[PDB]
């Protein structure tokens, strides 16, 4: 669950 | 320890929160387990939404 790719930005 | 939200984040899934910017957020990767005083959730939020206290 942590490493999961960051979502964009708003 | 604390982050503060730099943008409103939406989620839907039970493991993600949803908070506003400027939230305050308890740091228990890319998403960081994180406690709301806001809400009394707990719950994943991307590390690239929120900046150091």
């Amino acid at each position: 669950l942590a490493r999961r790719p960051l979502p964009p930005l708003p | 320890t604390t982050f503060v939200a730099l943008y409103d984040y939406e989620s839907w899934i039970e493991t993600d929160l949803s908070f506003k910017k400027g939230e305050r957020l308890q740091i228990v990767g890319n998403w960081w387990l994180a406690h709301s005083v806001t809400t009394g959730r707990t719950g994943y939020i991307p590390s690239n939404y929120v900046a150091p206290s």
